[PDB]
């Protein structure tokens, strides 16, 4: 039993995106496939969910008339097709499956597909260095996700501590690592190709 | 309507080998439609019990859940050095299905001093019309702390996740002013 | 509503 | 570790009745007996008597007041109980959840108990059609309790409980023999044959779970074959003086495979019922509903081996057919019967008329 | 100097319906109307609307769970009314009784207004048999007032309240003609006949009143007469889609009187129809009743001079039959029709299935 | 309309008795005879009902078992049948009527047949002086009702009282006059054909 | 069960022309089924009222009815000088149908004093060995009056009906002894 | 007994 899912990404504000769940393992008929998604930070949301025996499907009252469910019983795969999407649609969606002959829970989970509405569009990072032991760099109005930070090429892997990035008001994110030395910084931004060293001295 | 389903508390620290409760709390009465979710950070959550009072198939039988009215208890009894996650309550009677708020489970260690750290804005920084204040908190305990600021808004702060390492919390604040406001003192 | 079939607690 | 119970109040509140338990499945050699606890209060009758009784009726119409023809009312069979005042202690002892309901409740409360016969249909019902209006004939059970001073004493809305239970039926343990069958046509003079082979993988497929059919077609002759057809049928035998049975198609599969005459052909299709594409076909069968629940088809009506009774009420059953398109007739079809179970949980005049008028609307 | 009002409460005591009759005269051009006050408290419901329905129906069966064909409903007249919120002032105001109700209750009253059509049958009741159950088929008035949001909305048994009512006519006060009929029969070659004239009193007699007939014979030829028999006759005229006479007849009386040939013969009868020995008889029509209380023989069903309509429900006529035994056959007979009424005081499947049902049964 | 009553009389306890009340004016089947009996100086009382129309009869509770209720359609009468008659059942019994359809009470009434039922048998009068102004006569232990007393042959009507009778516990009937003169009896029993005269003086 | 009707007062006293109201009580509710009947002395009775509101048809209007709850009222408004004899209370809705006691009308005077008299009994009366002594009162009023015995039981008394002549009663008093009683004192 | 129906008199 397998529950794998693709299709998503990054979406402008008001656009649309189709997400797919392709289903193994059992059927679609003694299936009711839902979907879950996770706010960043937050808790589960239930969003749709479709019963291929009794071709009933149910939506959530935040997403009523702007998402559509469906599923193709010779494919066994779900599709959920968003339109109209807003910035409170912006989370990481799952795809459970509980059985129909009866509830019991949803036992078998996706592993998840990030979805991000924004208009900004795609920014390299700034390096900024932190002069003073205690010792770091800063990195700001970068987009999207993720940037991976190496203090000497790798090479001194304990004592760095690496801060969650933050979403400020100006649509960008931006994190920081630290490095503490008694005595005595590389990003990378793989969707822009952007690879800069920095030193920093007091 | 909908039904909400409140869960507390809403974090709680244990050590291992010992107790932990987590109550969830129902608006209106659901028969024993209560299911119990752990969810590690970063993957997807996986069902533990169903119908409020059964165990799911391979799960360890430390788990155990039960019922009282509309109050619906989720026990461990001995806490395995492993079951440090996040755990929500779902009930599945009336559409919509509605989850809890999640109860971070985390590991208990003493007391630990932060050792507090200012950095000036650099140069470049303030060469570039924005300036940030960066306010380095490392290895205290617990992850709650106080932070303040003067020369207010315009402050974030981030932080990390327990280490196991050192068993603690590092927070980062940065207060981010405009040039001509941070030139003004 | 009207009435309906409720339930109950049974324990030892 | 605290089991539930379900309690239904009268609606002036002095009565209530105490079930264990609302599906009471059936073992094919026993069924499982309706243990329960009246709760009365003495001083309010004081003179009258607590009657419980178990019925089960072969009821037509829809449950409020129709305005056409209304509930045909055949009883299968008719159980009485007195609860208070007592009577003797058996069957055989009271038994173990009756104590601790007696433990739970006190004085005030009177036990009952009830042992369903073997030879009695399943709860299943006939799907209504969109030209008629609420529901249609269909076998149900139910108790009632009620305080008279006679068992002939007229009913009393104010004092009376009614509630409904059901029968059901589980998927038995042992698998069956394969299923399998074969059909042969030869022609006028030539000795050239049209020979198909059609079976099942199983006996008994799960409510949603595929069905797998392997067809063999040898068409060692002059004929073609255009199309391929493979249907699922249900069959509902309504039983009540006499037998009759309908056939209600509930899953088609066809493919446009063109069969050379002389050469043989092989492969295997995916038939699934499911009751989305079957909410408006008239004379369906689904599994019998609590109050207004959704159900799935009715699940088939299994046996004992010896068989010599159980013809009454509605009584269910699946067959798969594979029909062959012959040019200018010459049509060949076999059928694999097959069961549909849910796995284990872990001579009255207004009768032979009443069966003409249903003769009549469903064929 | 204080008039009565009838009333009835919801089980829950909400809802309570007011009625200044129960008895509404049919004047052969107009019906009384039925006025009427609901009662109920907007806080109660606070979102739903008040509804009031007027219905007759052609009902069978008992009014419990009956064990058989159960009541074919068809309907005749359905009205419905909406109390609170209100409506606009007609018809036409309200009227002084509705006032009054009004003062005596006060805001928390909302009164009700129905036009009875004149193309409707009175209320009767066919009597059941022996062998039957319960009652049998008969026109009813009720009256029904509940709370819904919509008149498509289910019923509910907490808040509606039912009422019956009945549809009654008198007697009129201006006689008819003279009731009489003659009858000759004459033989093979001989110019002999036989002659005979019957004739009653009035064409109206009360419930209750003997029935004086005048008989005259004028056997002016060799045959001879043996018996004399007299006999009421009851019509009951089931009339569906199908009109369906049935005879019933209510009171003989013979004699052993012998007429010689070539003589005559006059003599006056006292016969009187009543309910005391036709208990037992199938197909016999009573007035409608209450709630179960004892009703005499049902009165004639009277139409105005110019026959349109009508043709619905029950209708019930008499006529008496005067028969003359003659040796090896040759009987004669004459009817007379003649009414009795109380004075005036001081194409659906199942239903052609039913009616021929009801054909089958009653002969 | 007349209610024409007759057949009542003395019996003896416990023995039987036929009472006939021939209605004229009206029909059996649109009227209901009643039977109501009234004890001596006490009220009226319910005792046995028929409807013709409905064969419906109805008897008091306590005359149950006892007392049998008939009409005769083609002769218009109504027949009560007496049996077991004890001490309690003596009274005036009328026969009422009551319209069918429908009751509007006992608008019509018989006359009343007297009922008596006493194990004593018929005696003669005896005739005791009262010398005293005031005067009068006594006459004691008499069977059965009436006795008609005379002052001097009716001569003096004026200033004589005559107080009815009273049963005493020896099952006999005995009254007495009395006749005031300021200055200054014939006593005649039909049923036991005594006439005694006598004369009162100091 | 029976429904007893409790009909008071038992006999009131009233002068021509006055007003009479009886009262009639009924320990079950009947709608309207109430019936007025009345009594001359010697005669039988007469209805007048039937369902307590409506008049029978040849009656003075004088009478009349109402109803209030279970309480049945008969009103008179001019006493007419034929209208003193006893009125019943009956109701016809439940079998067995239950008449009242008893009212009887009787007219009014002044208080007149009783001629008591006593009579011994006499010698032929002693020779027959039983003695009685009778005990006159004429012409007094009311109806009601005390009589005692002395040298008990052994007594009996018997009231005539009001005569018209004078308007007044008359009671006679027999004491009955044995014979070896009456020569005892 | 049971819901039966009663009465109420009216009046002006």
């Amino acid at each position: 039993v397998q529950l794998v899912e693709s299709g998503g990404g990054l979406v402008q504000p008001g656009g649309s995106l189709r997400l797919s769940c392709a289903a193994s393992g059992f059927n679609v008929y003694s299936s009711s496939i839902h979907w879950v998604r996770q706010a960043p930070g937050k808790g589960l949301e239930w969003v749709a969910s479709i019963s291929s025996y009794y071709g009933y499907t149910y939506y959530a009252d935040s997403v009523k008339g702007r998402f559509t469910i469906s599923a193709d019983t010779s494919k066994n795969t779900a599709y959920l097709q968003m339109n109209s999407l807003r910035a409170e649609d912006t989370a990481v969606y799952y795809c459970a499956r509980s059985r129909q002959f009866w509830y019991s829970g949803l036992d078998y989970w996706g592993q998840g597909t990030l979805v991000t509405v924004s208009s900004a569009s795609t920014k390299g990072p700034s390096v900024f260095p932190l002069a003073p032991a205690a010792l770091g760099c800063l990195v700001k109005d970068y987009f999207p996700e993720p940037v991976t930070v190496s203090w000497n090429s790798g090479a001194l892997t304990s004592g760095v501590h690496t801060f969650p990035a933050v979403l400020q008001s100006s649509g960008l994110y931006s994190l920081s690592s630290v490095v503490t030395v008694p005595s005595s910084c590389n990003v990378n931004h793989k969707p822009s190709n952007t690879k800069v060293d920095k030193k920093v001295e007091p | 309507s909908d039904i909400q389903m409140t869960q507390s508390p809403s974090s709680l620290s244990a050590s291992v080998g010992d107790r932990v409760t987590i109550t969830c709390r129902a608006s209106q009465s659901v028969s024993s439609a209560v299911a119990w979710y752990q969810q590690k950070p970063g993957k997807a959550p996986k069902l533990l019990i169903y119908s409020a009072s059964s165990l799911y198939s391979g799960v360890p039988s430390r788990f155990s859940g039960s019922r009282s009215g509309t109050d619906f208890t989720l026990t461990i009894s001995s806490l395995q050095p492993e079951d440090f996650a996040t755990y929500y309550c779902q009930q599945y009677k009336y559409v919509p299905v509605t989850f809890g708020q999640g109860t971070k489970v985390e590991i208990k260690r003493t007391v630990a001093a932060p050792s507090v750290f200012i950095f000036p804005p650099s140069d470049s920084q303030l060469k570039s019309g924005t300036a940030s204040v960066v306010c380095l908190l490392n290895n205290f305990y617990p992850r709650e702390a106080k932070v303040q600021w003067k020369v207010s808004g315009n402050s974030q702060e981030s932080v990390t996740e327990q280490d196991s390492k050192d068993s603690t919390y590092s927070l980062s604040s940065t207060l981010t002013l405009s040039k001509a406001d941070y030139e003004k003192h | 509503l009207s009435s309906c079939s409720e339930s109950s607690i049974l324990t030892a | 570790p605290g089991t539930r119970v379900f309690k239904k109040s009268s609606p002036n509140g002095k009565l209530t009745v105490y079930l264990g338990k609302r599906d009471f499945v059936d073992h094919l050699d026993k069924v499982d007996p309706v243990d329960g606890v009246v709760l009365v209060d003495p001083d309010y009758l004081k003179d009258r008597k607590v009657f419980v009784t178990l019925t089960v009726a072969f009821r037509y119409g829809r449950e409020d007041c129709d305005v056409l023809g209304l509930s045909f009312r055949k009883d299968l069979f008719i159980a009485n109980y007195q609860a208070f005042p007592p009577t003797p202690n058996p069957p055989r002892p009271p038994t173990r959840l009756q104590e601790r309901l007696l433990r739970k409740l006190g004085q005030h409360a009177h036990p009952f108990f009830f042992t369903i016969p073997q030879n009695l249909p399943s709860s299943v019902t006939l799907q209504p059609g969109p030209e008629d209006t609420g529901k249609a004939l269909g076998v149900d059970f139910e108790i009632r309790a009620f305080v008279a001073k006679s068992l002939e004493e007229k009913s009393h809305k104010r004092n009376s409980v009614r509630l409904v239970i059901r029968k059901v039926q589980f998927a038995p343990e042992k698998p069956g023999p394969q299923p399998s069958a074969e059909t042969t046509r030869h022609f006028l003079m030539s000795d050239r044959s049209l020979h198909l082979e059609a079976s099942l993988d199983k006996e008994l497929y799960y409510h949603g779970e595929p069905l797998n059919v392997n067809v063999h077609v040898t068409n060692n002759s002059t004929k073609t074959v255009k199309k391929i057809k493979v249907s699922v049928r249900q069959y509902a035998d309504i039983v009540l003086f006499s037998t009759a049975q309908y056939k209600v198609p509930v899953a088609q599969v066809e493919q446009d495979d063109q069969v050379s005459p002389s050469s043989t052909f092989s492969k295997v299709y995916t038939i699934t019922p499911f009751l989305a594409n079957n909410r408006e076909k008239r004379g369906l069968a689904l599994d019998g509903k609590l109050k207004h629940e959704d159900t799935n088809l009715a699940s088939s009506t299994i046996v004992k081996e010896g068989a010599n009774k159980e013809v009454l009420g509605i009584l269910v059953s699946y067959r798969v057919k594979v029909k062959l398109v012959v040019s200018r007739g010459g049509d060949v079809s076999v059928e694999l019967p097959f069961v549909l179970m849910h796995p284990k949980p872990h001579a009255t005049d207004d009768d032979i008329v009443f069966e003409d008028f249903a003769r009549l609307r469903l064929k």
